[PDB]
Order: structure tokens, then C-alpha cells, then sequence
């Protein structure tokens, strides 16, 4: 095979700034490379073909570079439709693709502003309990959520989902969920997690106990 | 599908004669109140073609040479000559083209086709609902590189008939000349029972298909418990164009509107060198005759070895 | 027909119909990429003066030392048992140097010609068998033998090749011209019909002068043109209204 | 106006098969390669095979081969994909993309037409309904300021369910969270929004949750304790 690599598994940037993203071949290809960029969901776009050759009606500020083992794509100055995912791709020997390289929009910090969510009475009638921490409106990605009951570091029994980065204002949001059995949920007083994040001067705690 | 039906009855092969029939249009320019003379490929006057017909019991479509080219007249009721195979080995080793008149579009394909040994189309015979059924179309089994295809937009043919004669007079020249295929044609209404109609018709030119196919043999496509059936009445005749100077005669109108065969007979052939369908008495002088060639000779000094060019 | 990605194989000749357009030739002629046009029964100044009966385009690859070989009457074995011409070719040969395109470092096999044929073909056939040729007295059946050949083979296309073993891409364009209702035209704009005065007259590029009069004349549909004794054009089917 | 228009979304047992259908439009079908590309949930895409649609040969990559089968109807401009024995990492977005028409090189492959993609999910978990529980901060009297609320729904299988609020007359503020998919199978996604404190007197919010492949229509209304 040819196996592929990009170099930013990622790369925040800000509006009007230049992007560089470098595609490197385990091979020699010469110029046999083409880039994609996939907008959050839709099927991918075709932008540079032949390392350098610019497709019909696609903006002018997008470029491609380089030959043999190493190759680069561009953007001169990023415009906010320009986010999503990019990728390399060969075609010296059966079509493979690159790793890709996320675009995002580079903000300035915000903290989260954290809440937490007791299991209704509806959901402990069912015999299962789970009890959600949302982070709202923060920017560097990496928030960092523990979850503690009776001051004990839990593990393996929660789960988070995170938002696709929000068009409006450029922030990000997430939530945790613990899951326990409705027998496991009672045996416990004291219910927190806490938010450790570069938005914060130090990390912050919410908790609750059963009834109020 | 494909299937090998064997009720028929052993006949020798019939024939008969072409009067002055199978000349066409020779260029798309038009004349009038004029003789003109043409040498290209035309069927011979009075020449002799090969007669095939279905009736009862009869169902004569078997593969026949193309060369030079082809003049085919079917003669007819009922829409029971449908099409024609035309190729050089007609089983996908080469490639071969398909015309056939199916009950509601022509369709024209130009494939390496693996032809059914006996191709042939079939229809559901008045049943029950009073109305005959196209279901039945076992001409090949695979098709694989269709380098041409065409299909007629479409219609709908009267799949019935029952009368004591032909009423239909349809006539076709195929030429096959550097990569094109030239479909000429006339219908003409007729009442007669069994022969290829006296009279004279020019073919208008109707097609010009860029198939880049040799073309070797040919073979027509007819209508119809795989086994036992009744063919429909039908007769199609068959004669080879030779290249052959004619004397058209154009009418007022602009029509080709009578013929000389400029080598028929030495008459012909004076009508054809005065420029006039009528010869006033006389001696008239004409193409010199000459003996050709009965076989080649070569001569050379017998000589084994090579010369070195290498030294 | 110019630019499509993936041009045929020489053996197997690509033809493509033009109908129904206008072709402004004056682009493809002007256009120094072209490396050969050669045409052979009109001046390409004179394409865009001028309307066509039927028009086609046949496309494929060759090697630049093969391309003198797509002229009309030639021989060698692209002429023999690939693509001939007809002695009297009417159109033009159009041929580029397409080594950014069908080169590929370790050789672009993609691009068969034939090697073997009993005999040469003729002029706009395409021959696609795949049977395995005899060479020797011997017949020979199956895949393989002694003295018996594949009959096709493969052009080792590579950006390193010497000049005239690289790639060339081929368009042949191939038409009848001036005899018959035409469905491919330069870009001349059209005038008003003039009649019963003396005029400059250009019908689908018959050009000419004379009074122009209705006729009496009734043209079957396959007719453009009217002809005379001494091979003039005496009558013409207008082609706006068909009159 | 090219186009390639696919079969909707697939859902399937493990060892089971699955066929992706490609109607194409607005070109000549026979003129260039059709590829077949996927792209697993949060991942990178990944090349499977190309049919030529003219000769019907065939390519495939290795991991593939074996598998998958290429097939198409010229007759419909139809091209197909059909992959055997499923195994629950081919749970993907499936792609057909057109070859490149003009201007590339004549090996090359590229991906310039892409059809709107066809989701497979390969799963045992058969299909359910979701069940919809309330969100709220703690008591109504430990709230200040803005406020946050949602909805959870739990443990529902055919994919995408689609959360509203207020039947869509409130959208300022709000979340649907990607849906995590749980150790049982059974999908997971929490919805949420943020108002004043001063408004939960005056109205109430309730989330609108449709399930399509249950045909679950569900309203939960969200009150503070
Ligand atoms: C005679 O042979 C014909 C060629 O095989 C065959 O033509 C096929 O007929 C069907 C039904 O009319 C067409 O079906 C399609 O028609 C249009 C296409 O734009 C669509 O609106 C329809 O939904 C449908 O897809 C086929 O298109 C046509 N085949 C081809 C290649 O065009 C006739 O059916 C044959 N006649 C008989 C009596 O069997
Ligand atoms: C006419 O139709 C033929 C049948 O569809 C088609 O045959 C195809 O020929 C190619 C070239 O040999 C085959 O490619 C494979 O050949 C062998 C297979 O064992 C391998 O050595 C090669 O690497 C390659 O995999 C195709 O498989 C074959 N197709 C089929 C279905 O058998 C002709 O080529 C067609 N003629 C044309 C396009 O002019
Ligand atoms: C000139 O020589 C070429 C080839 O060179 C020789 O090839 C061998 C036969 C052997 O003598 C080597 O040591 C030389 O290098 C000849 O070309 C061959 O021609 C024959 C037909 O006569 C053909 O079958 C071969 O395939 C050709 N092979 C090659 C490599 O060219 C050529 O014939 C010689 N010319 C003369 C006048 O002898
Ligand atoms: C139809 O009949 C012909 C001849 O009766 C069959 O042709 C034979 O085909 C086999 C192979 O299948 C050959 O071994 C024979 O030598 C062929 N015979 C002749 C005389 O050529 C043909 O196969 C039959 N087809 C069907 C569908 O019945
Ligand atoms: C040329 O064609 C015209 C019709 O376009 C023929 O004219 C008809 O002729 C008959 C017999 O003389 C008359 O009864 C009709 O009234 C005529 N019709 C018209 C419209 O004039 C004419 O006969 C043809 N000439 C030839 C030599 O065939
Ligand atoms: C068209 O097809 C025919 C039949 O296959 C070809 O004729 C054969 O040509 C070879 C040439 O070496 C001869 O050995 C055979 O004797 C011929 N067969 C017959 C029945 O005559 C013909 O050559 C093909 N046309 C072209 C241009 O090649
Ligand atoms: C036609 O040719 C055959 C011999 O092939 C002969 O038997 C028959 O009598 C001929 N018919 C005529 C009208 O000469
Ligand atoms: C009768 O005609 C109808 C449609 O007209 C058709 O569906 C049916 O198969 C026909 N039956 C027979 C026996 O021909
Ligand atoms: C060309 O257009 C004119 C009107 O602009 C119309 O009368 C005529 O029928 C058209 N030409 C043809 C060949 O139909």
C-alpha cells in the first residue's frame, strides 16, 4: 500500500488567517495527489487536483504545492465557509486517502458554564438512574469532566458527547452522562462532577444530594 | 432465451425473376426532365433471386452471403418479416449488427452478440382477449461491447391479419462501404397472392449508420410448447448488387420514373451510349469487346540466396 | 471531444456524432497546442464559411512516430489494422503531444494498439477481436502456443521516453460537404431572403450569385440542392423556412 | 446538472448483506469510472472498489476483495454495490463519486460527482422507540440568573431521531448533542437550552421528540421541581 499522513490532525485558525496543511506519502507519488474538503455533513468537495491544478468554480484562495514524498495545501486568507474537514488522497496505486485535517475557527478563551441534571422520577421508575453534566458555551475544545460520588473518582461508567463547533460564535458545548442501576444510585449521598478547563482559573465543582 | 423449432418441411429453394426493381436514389441532389448516367452497385435487371416464404409447415430464414450488397423485398400482410442479423460470424468472436422492428420501436445495436443458430420473434395468438401479444424475442443471449445503439421513439404495429393476398410491397438496398451501412427503401401498395410484383420503383435513401463492421453474411429476423406453432403467410426475395452503370430517367416532377440497365443486353446498351430510352433504325458502333485474363504468370530468374544487406 | 480525461486505445478508436450545432472551428485552428492539423478537402481558414451533412469526431492515442501513419493511402501496422483512412478523406487530422496525460512513470499499459491481423482493414472499420493469430503454418487453439501471438499489445507510455515515442493524443474530424441538408454550421450569422433582384446568395456555404425566384419545384426531404445539366445549382431549399 | 442519486438509509444483522444502489443523471452513464467510498461515524474516508460502467470490470482494495460485489444496469444508469457478511465496524456512510469527465490525467481516479451518501448500520440491536426523560437544575429556588433545562432520550435503536422544542417555536439557545451510541446497542442523546429565570413563570417548554423508524411521537414537557 501507500499509507498517507497529515501533519495538523487539526488546526484552529482565525478569519483572514493563512492555513498550511502538509501531506506526506510513505513513497515516492511525483504529483499524483488530489484534496477534499468535507463541510459538517455532507458528502466531500474535490479542490486541488494533480498536487496544484485549481477545480473549476472553486475560490481562488485555495492552493496546492510540492512533488514527490511531501506536499501542501493552502488557504492565503480563511474565510468562515472554508471549516470542515480536509483530505489528502493518491493515485499512484489504488485511491487512498489521508488521515484528514479538521479546520476550526480560533477564538479567544471562554469558561463553560457548567450545570448538572438529577435522573427524574419517571427515569428511577424505569430501575436505571443517570445523571448528566453540561458544559455551555466555552472555546478551547479540551474540557477535561470527573465524576465523583461520596468524594470517590469514578471511571468507565460515563460517557460524552460534544457539539460540532457552533456557526453563531464559534464556541463549543458538551455534556457528560454517569449511568448507574437505581440500586446503585441510592447507596450514595453526594453526587458532583467537576470541570477542569483552560477557560477557568481553577476547576469548578457541582453537586447535589438526593430530594432537594 | 433461445430454441430450435423443427416442424418444418424440406422444400428446394425456389426463385424468380427481379423485372426492373431495386434502383435507387444514387446521390441526394435533385434533377428533373433529365438522363443521367450512374455506375454504382445496383441490383442487375431480370436478374435471378433467391425466393423464401412462411406459410401453414414453412419458415425459410436461414443465413445468406451479403457481398457488394444486398436488395431484399419482402412481400406481404400481417408484419411477419421483422429485422435482420448481418456479420461475419454471429457468436460474439466479432462484432455484428441487429435491426429488428420489434411490435413497438425499431431498435438498432451494434454488438459482439452470441446469436441464437435459429433467431427468430414470436407472438400470442388471439387469445381470449381478441388481440395478438408480442412476447417472444429469442434472437441472441449475450451482447457484450455495443460500440452503436439506437432505439425508435415509439409506436404501436397491428400484430393481426387475415386476407386471401399480400397487400404490401416493402423494399430495402443495404450497401456496407468504408465504415457506413446505407439503408435505402420504398413501400408500395399491391394485391397479389405469390410473386415478387412486375413494375419498376426507386428507393429513397431513409439511413446512414457509422457501424465500422465487417459484413460477411446475413440473416432476416420472422415473426411466429417452445415447439409447434403456426408461421404467419409471408414471402421475402433476395438479390446481390453488382457494380453496374445505369441510365436513370428523371420526370418533370423530378422522379426517377424508368431505367436502362447499361449491360442487360446490346439494345440496352445502345439506349444507354445514345443518352435515349428510344433507338432510331440503324448501325450504331459500342464498346469494344476484349478477352481478359484466364490466370497470372510470374517469371523471375530462379535464384535461393539471400543478398547481405547485413554485411 | 478535445478534453475528456480517458482518450480510447488506437485498436478500439472511439467515433463520437456531431449534430444539431454550431462548430466555430477558428478556436481549435488558432490553438498552438495542436502539433498537427492537417486537413485534406478544405482550408481550415474556410471551416467557419461553411455547413457540414454529418460530422464526426474519431478520438485515440499513438505514439508521435506512429502519426504520420493517420494520413489518407499510408501503410505500416497502425495504417494496416487499427485505423485506415479512405483514399479520398474529406476532413482534417487534429493531433497533440499528450504526455502530461497519458505518461505514468512506471508506463501507462492502458493504451493497446493491434500487432497481428491477416490482412489489412478497411477504411473507417474497427477491428476489436481478441482470437489468438497464427503466425506459423500450424493452427493453433486455446490461450497459447508455439509460433501463435495475443493480438494485441500495450504501449509502455513514460514521461522519460525519447522525442516521438511519447503519447499523442488523436481527433480525426471527418465530413460530407456542400451536397445535402447540412445540421452542422459555421457561425455566420443569417440575412433576409432577397427575391427577384440580382444577389450575392450563400446557402449553407454553396456560395454564388444570381436571381433568386419561388419555384414550382417540389424537393423530397432528403434533397438540399438542385442541380443542372452542367452540374450548376439551379434550384435551393432555403434553410430558415423550408421553401 | 450532473447527479447521483442513492438508495435511503439501510439497516441490517450482522453476517447479513447489503445493496447500495447509484441511479446516475445528466451525462453519458458508459463515459468514466464510478467509485465506491465509505466513511465510518467520527472517521476518515476510505476507497472500496470502482466499476467501469461501459466494459463492467471491476477493482477493488485488498480489505475488500472478496466482499464486496460491483454490478450495474446500463438500461437505468444504475450502478450497485452489494457487500456480504457485514460485521459491525461496516456501520458507515456510503458514497458513490463519478470520475472526472475533463481534464485529468488518464489514470488518475480522482472523485469530482459525489451522490448524497447511503448510512448502513450493521448492528444485533433490534428497532425501539426512544423513552424521553426531564432535565432540570436541581429546585426551582437553587436556579439564578440563566437558567439551562433539556431533555434526555434514552434507548432508542434506528438511528436518527429529531428533537424540537415548543414544536419549533423556540430555537435561540438551543443544543442536540451528537447521539452516543451505548454498550447495549441502543443509541443515546441529550437536548437542552438555556432561558431567563424571570420566564419559567410566564410559559412552559416542552420537547417534541419524532422517532421515524418506530413512528414514535413523543412530548415531554420540562418543569423545575
Ligand atoms: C422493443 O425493444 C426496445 C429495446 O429493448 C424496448 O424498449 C424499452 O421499453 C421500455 C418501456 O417502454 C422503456 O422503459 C423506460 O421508458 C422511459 C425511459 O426514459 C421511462 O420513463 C420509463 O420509466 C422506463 O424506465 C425502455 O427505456 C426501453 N429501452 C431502452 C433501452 O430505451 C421495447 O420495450 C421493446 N418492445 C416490446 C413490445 O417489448
Ligand atoms: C468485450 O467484452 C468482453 C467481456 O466482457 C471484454 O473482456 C474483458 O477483457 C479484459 C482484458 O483481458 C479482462 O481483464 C482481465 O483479464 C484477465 C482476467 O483473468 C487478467 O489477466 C487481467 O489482469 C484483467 O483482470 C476483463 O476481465 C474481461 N471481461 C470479462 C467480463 O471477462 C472485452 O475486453 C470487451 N472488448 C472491448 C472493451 O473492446
Ligand atoms: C541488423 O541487425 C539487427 C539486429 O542486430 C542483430 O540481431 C541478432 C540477429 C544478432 O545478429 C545480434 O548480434 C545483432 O545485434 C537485425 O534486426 C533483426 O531483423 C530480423 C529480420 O531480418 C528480425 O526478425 C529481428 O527481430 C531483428 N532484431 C533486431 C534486434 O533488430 C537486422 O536484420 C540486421 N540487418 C541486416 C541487414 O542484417
Ligand atoms: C441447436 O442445434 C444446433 C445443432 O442442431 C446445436 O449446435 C451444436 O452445438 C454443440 C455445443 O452445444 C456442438 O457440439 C455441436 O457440434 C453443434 N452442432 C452443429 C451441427 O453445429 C445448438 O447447440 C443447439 N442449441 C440449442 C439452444 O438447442
Ligand atoms: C407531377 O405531380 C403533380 C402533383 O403534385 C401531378 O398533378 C396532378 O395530375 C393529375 C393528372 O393530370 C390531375 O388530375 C391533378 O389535378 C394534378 N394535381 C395538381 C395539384 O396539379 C402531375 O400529374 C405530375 N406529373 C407527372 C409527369 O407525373
Ligand atoms: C471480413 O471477413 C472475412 C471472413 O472472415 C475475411 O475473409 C478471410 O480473409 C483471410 C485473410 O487471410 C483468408 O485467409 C480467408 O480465406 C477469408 N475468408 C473467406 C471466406 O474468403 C475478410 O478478410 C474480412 N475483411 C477484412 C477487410 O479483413
Ligand atoms: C436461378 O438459378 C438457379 C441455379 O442457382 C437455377 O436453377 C434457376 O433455374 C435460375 N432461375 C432463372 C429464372 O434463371
Ligand atoms: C390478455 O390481455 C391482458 C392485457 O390486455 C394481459 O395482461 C393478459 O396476459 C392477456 N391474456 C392472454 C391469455 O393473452
Ligand atoms: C427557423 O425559424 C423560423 C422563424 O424564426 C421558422 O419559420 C423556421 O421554421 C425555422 N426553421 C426550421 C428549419 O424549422
Amino acid at each position: 500500500d501507500i499509507q498517507m499522513t497529515q501533519s495538523p490532525s487539526s488546526l484552529s485558525a482565525s478569519v483572514g488567517d493563512r492555513v498550511t496543511i502538509t501531506c506526506q506519502a510513505s513513497q515516492d507519488i511525483s504529483d499524483y495527489l488530489n484534496w477534499y474538503q468535507q463541510q459538517p455533513g455532507k458528502a466531500p468537495k474535490l479542490l486541488i487536483y494533480d498536487a496544484s491544478n485549481l477545480e473549476t468554480g472553486v475560490p481562488s484562495r485555495f492552493s496546492g504545492s510540492g512533488s514527490g514524498t511531501d506536499f501542501t495545501f493552502t488557504i492565503s486568507s480563511l474565510q468562515p465557509e472554508d471549516i470542515g474537514t480536509y483530505y489528502c488522497q493518491q493515485y499512484d496505486n489504488l485511491p487512498t486517502f489521508g488521515g484528514g485535517t479538521k479546520l476550526e475557527i480560533k477564538r479567544t478563551v471562554a469558561a463553560p458554564s457548567v450545570f448538572i441534571f438529577p435522573p427524574s422520577d419517571e427515569q428511577l421508575k424505569s430501575g436505571t438512574a443517570s445523571v448528566v453534566c453540561l458544559l455551555n458555551n466555552f472555546y478551547p475544545r479540551e474540557a477535561k469532566v470527573q465524576w465523583k460520588v461520596d468524594n470517590a473518582l469514578q471511571s468507565g461508567n460515563s460517557q460524552e458527547s460534544v457539539t460540532e463547533q457552533d456557526s453563531k460564535d464559534s464556541t463549543y458545548s458538551l455534556s457528560s452522562t454517569l449511568t448507574l442501576s437505581k440500586a446503585d444510585y441510592e447507596k450514595h449521598k453526594v453526587y458532583a462532577c467537576e470541570v477542569t478547563h483552560q477557560g477557568l482559573s481553577s476547576p469548578v465543582t457541582k453537586s447535589f444530594n438526593r430530594g432537594e | 432465451q433461445c430454441v430450435n423449432l423443427t416442424t418444418r418441411t424440406q422444400l428446394p429453394p425456389a426463385y424468380t425473376n427481379s423485372f426492373t426493381r431495386g434502383v435507387y436514389y444514387p446521390d441526394k441532389v435533385f434533377r428533373s426532365s433529365v438522363l443521367h448516367s450512374t455506375q454504382d452497385l445496383f441490383l442487375p435487371f431480370f436478374s435471378n433471386v433467391t425466393w423464401f416464404h412462411a406459410i401453414h409447415k414453412r419458415f425459410d430464414n436461414p443465413v445468406l452471403p451479403f457481398n457488394d450488397g444486398v436488395y431484399f423485398a419482402s412481400t406481404e400482410k400481417s408484419n411477419i418479416i421483422r429485422g435482420w442479423i448481418f456479420g461475419t460470424t454471429l457468436d460474439s468472436k466479432t462484432q455484428s449488427l441487429l435491426i429488428v422492428n420489434n411490435a413497438t420501436n425499431v431498435v438498432i445495436k451494434v454488438c459482439e452478440f452470441q446469436f441464437c443458430n435459429d433467431p427468430f420473434l414470436g407472438v400470442y395468438y388471439h387469445k381470449n382477449n381478441k388481440s395478438w401479444m408480442e412476447s417472444e424475442f429469442r434472437v441472441y443471449s449475450s451482447a457484450n461491447n455495443c460500440t452503436f445503439e439506437y432505439v425508435s421513439q415509439p409506436f404501436l404495429m397491428d400484430l393481426e391479419g387475415k386476407q386471401g393476398n399480400f397487400k404490401n410491397l416493402r423494399e430495402f438496398v443495404f450497401k456496407n462501404i468504408d465504415g457506413y451501412f446505407k439503408i435505402y427503401s420504398k413501400h408500395t401498395p399491391i394485391n397479389l397472392v405469390r410473386d415478387l410484383p412486375q413494375g419498376f420503383s426507386a428507393l429513397e435513401p431513409l439511413v446512414d449508420l457509422p457501424i465500422g463492421i465487417n459484413i460477411t453474411r446475413f440473416q432476416t429476423l420472422l415473426a411466429l410448447s417452445s415447439s409447434g406453432w403456426t408461421a404467419g403467410a409471408a414471402a421475402y426475395y433476395v438479390g446481390y448488387l453488382q457494380p453496374r452503370t445505369f441510365l436513370l430517367k428523371y420526370n418533370e416532377n423530378g422522379t426517377i420514373t424508368d431505367a436502362v440497365d447499361c449491360a442487360l443486353d446490346p439494345l440496352s446498351e445502345t439506349k444507354c451510349t445514345l443518352k435515349s430510352f428510344t433507338v432510331e433504325k440503324g448501325i450504331y458502333q459500342t464498346s469494344n469487346f476484349r478477352v481478359q485474363p484466364t490466370e497470372s504468370i510470374v517469371r523471375f530468374p530462379n535464384i535461393t540466396n539471400l543478398c547481405p544487406f547485413g554485411e | 471531444v478535445f478534453n475528456a480525461t480517458r482518450f480510447a486505445s488506437v485498436y478500439a478508436w472511439n467515433r463520437k456524432r456531431i449534430s444539431n450545432c454550431v462548430a466555430d472551428y477558428s478556436v481549435l485552428y488558432n490553438s498552438a497546442s495542436f502539433s498537427t492539423f492537417k486537413c485534406y478537402g478544405v482550408s481550415p481558414t474556410k471551416l467557419n464559411d461553411l455547413c457540414f451533412t454529418n460530422v464526426y469526431a474519431d478520438s485515440f492515442v499513438i505514439r508521435g512516430d506512429e502519426v504520420r501513419q493517420i494520413a489518407p493511402g499510408q501503410t505500416g501496422k497502425i495504417a494496416d489494422y487499427n485505423y485506415k483512412l479512405p483514399d479520398d478523406f474529406t476532413g482534417c487530422v487534429i493531433a497533440w503531444n499528450s504526455n502530461n496525460l497519458d505518461s505514468k512513470v512506471g508506463g501507462n499499459y492502458n493504451y493497446l494498439y493491434r500487432l497481428f491481423r491477416k490482412s489489412n482493414l478497411k477504411p473507417f472499420e474497427r477491428d476489436i477481436s481478441t482470437e489468438i493469430y497464427q503466425a506459423g503454418s500450424t493452427p493453433c487453439n486455446g490461450v497459447e502456443g508455439f509460433n501463435c501471438y495475443f493480438p494485441l499489445q500495450s504501449y509502455g507510455f513514460q514521461p522519460t521516453n525519447g522525442v516521438g515515442y511519447q503519447p499523442y493524443r488523436v481527433v480525426v474530424l471527418s465530413f460530407e460537404l456542400l451536397h445535402a441538408p447540412a445540421t452542422v454550421c459555421g457561425p455566420k450569422k443569417s440575412t433576409n431572403l432577397v427575391k427577384n433582384k440580382c444577389v450575392n446568395f450563400n446557402f449553407n456555404g454553396l456560395t454564388g450569385t444570381g436571381v433568386l425566384t419561388e419555384s414550382n419545384k417540389k424537393f423530397l426531404p432528403f434533397q438540399q440542392f438542385g442541380r443542372d445539366i452542367a452540374d450548376t445549382t439551379d434550384a435551393v431549399r432555403d434553410p430558415q423556412t423550408l421553401e | 446538472q450532473v447527479q447521483l442519486v442513492q438508495s435511503g438509509a439501510e439497516v441490517k444483522k450482522p453476517g447479513a448483506s447489503v445493496k447500495v444502489s447509484c441511479k446516475a443523471s445528466g451525462y453519458t452513464f458508459t463515459g468514466t469510472y464510478i467509485h465506491w467510498v465509505r466513511q465510518a461515524p467520527g472517521q476518515g474516508l476510505e476507497w472500496m472498489g470502482w466499476i467501469n460502467p461501459n466494459s463492467g470490470g471491476t477493482n477493488f482494495a485488498q480489505i475488500f476483495q472478496g466482499r464486496v460485489t460491483l454490478t450495474r444496469d446500463t438500461s437505468i444508469s444504475t450502478a450497485y454495490m452489494d457487500l456480504n457478511r457485514l460485521k459491525s465496524d461496516d456501520t458507515a456512510v456510503y458514497y458513490c463519486a463519478r470520475d472526472r469527465v475533463l481534464y485529468g490525467r488518464s489514470f488518475g481516479w480522482y472523485f469530482d460527482v459525489w451522490g448524497a451518501g447511503t448510512t448502513v448500520t450493521v448492528s444485533s440491536a433490534s428497532t425501539k422507540g426512544p423513552s424521553v426523560f426531564p432535565l432540570a437544575p436541581c429546585s426551582r429556588s437553587t436556579s439564578e440568573s440563566t437558567a439551562a433545562l433539556g431533555c434526555l432520550v434514552k434507548d432508542y435503536f434506528p438511528e436518527p431521531v429529531t428533537v424540537s422544542w415548543n414544536s419549533g417555536a423556540l430555537t435561540s439557545g438551543v443544543h442536540t448533542f451528537p447521539a452516543v451510541l451505548q454498550s447495549s446497542g441502543l443509541y443515546s442523546l441529550s437536548s437542552v437550552v438555556t432561558v431567563p429565570s424571570s420566564s419559567l413563570g410566564t410559559k412552559t417548554y416542552t420537547c417534541n421528540v419524532d422517532h421515524k423508524p418506530s413512528n414514535t411521537k413523543v412530548d415531554k414537557r420540562v418543569e423545575s421541581k
